[PDB]
């Protein structure tokens, strides 16, 4: 009934009224690639990086079975994959989404959408959390609020899907091509601070192949950030 | 026996506690790699003997990270 034309994701979709999370359900349970698993609401919502995620109704919560088979060296851009689909599907509805690094989609600065990839053995879970007619957070965003209006679900649903759908065949193909993308789309010329040990500040000029942001300080002397190793603040 | 890490990566978290019994695929501790979050499973049913690793720890291909009863 959903009319869904995609080859792989989308294949199948499960809905739930409520549940825990989304992405637990896809890892726990056996289900056929490009199954996807989605929800009204999400109690228990996870973020990146232990953050928590806030799923109430009115919002986009979903996740993606993916079984992509492609070298370890690859795996960083499956979390680029979801983060352009959104940007993609934002673009349909008229609305200038932008990649904050390397997970996050932002509106005129503030979040709309979060992107959240697990592993656990062979199987890949891509989880994307949307922002459309739900309560948000201080600080994000909604379709809802930067259209004016209440935003169709399910076409935004279908819309990410199909453009999900695209992406991990064309993905298939030429993994490469994804990097570009992201590039063309994400923040870039933007000072960053970066704390912990060898801390030091410059400008996030662009990604290398590995996904790995590229900062540029001061001095000209290039670094390399690793996701998750070290903390990034915008200044 | 010991479960070691499949892959390089950063501890997230430890999802279990020394002495607590676990199942067959059962998630011990997750590792941020390659952009993901890697859930590591247990091999196989028992009790947690020694936790090998920390939270924020960096770990490398087969280095030990539980080892159960
Ligand atoms: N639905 C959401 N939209 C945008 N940001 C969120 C959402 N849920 C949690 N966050 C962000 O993650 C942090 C909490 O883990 C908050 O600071 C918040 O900005
Ligand atoms: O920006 C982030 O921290 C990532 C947020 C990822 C959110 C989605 S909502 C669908 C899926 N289920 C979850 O529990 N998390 C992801
Ligand atoms: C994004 O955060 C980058 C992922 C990290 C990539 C690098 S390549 C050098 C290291 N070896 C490896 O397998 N992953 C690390």
């Amino acid at each position: 009934m959903l009319g869904l034309k995609t080859s792989i994701i989308g294949r199948r979709v499960i809905y739930f009224q409520e549940i825990t999370s989304t992405n637990e359900f896809a890892k726990t349970s056996y289900l056929e690639e490009g199954t996807v698993i989605v929800a009204d609401k999400q109690t228990m919502g996870h973020g990146a990086l232990n953050r928590k995620w806030e799923s109430p109704e009115g919002g986009l919560w979903l996740s993606i079975v993916l079984s992509p088979k492609v070298p370890q060296k690859d795996l960083p851009k499956i979390v680029f994959l979801g983060a352009v689909g959104v940007v993609e599907t934002l673009k349909e509805f008229s609305i200038d989404g932008r990649i904050k690094w390397p997970n996050d989609v932002l509106v005129n600065y503030k979040a709309i959408a979060g992107v959240l990839v697990e592993g656990k053995g062979d199987k890949i879970v891509l989880g994307i959390g949307l922002n459309v007619n739900n309560k948000v957070p201080n600080g994000a965003t909604s379709m809802k609020l930067e259209l004016g209006s209440e935003v169709p679900l399910l076409s935004v649903f279908r819309s990410l899907i199909t453009n999900l759908d695209r992406l991990y065949l064309n993905f298939l193909k030429n993994p490469m091509d994804i990097l570009n993308l992201v590039r063309d789309n994400m923040i870039l010329g933007v000072r960053v601070k970066i704390l912990g040990d060898g801390s030091f500040e410059g400008i996030a000029e662009d990604i290398d192949d590995f996904g790995r942001l590229i900062i540029r300080l001061d001095s000209g002397e290039v670094k390399k950030v690793i996701y998750g190793d070290v903390s990034l603040r915008f200044l | 026996n010991v479960v070691s890490a499949p892959m390089p990566g950063k501890v997230l978290r430890v999802l279990v506690r020394v002495g607590d019994r676990v199942r067959v695929g059962q998630g011990l501790l997750v590792l941020e790699a390659m952009k993901m979050e890697n859930e590591i499973p247990s091999p196989r049913d028992g009790v947690v003997k020694r936790i090998l690793v920390k939270e924020g720890e960096a770990v490398d291909t087969g280095q030990p990270l539980i080892e159960l009863g």
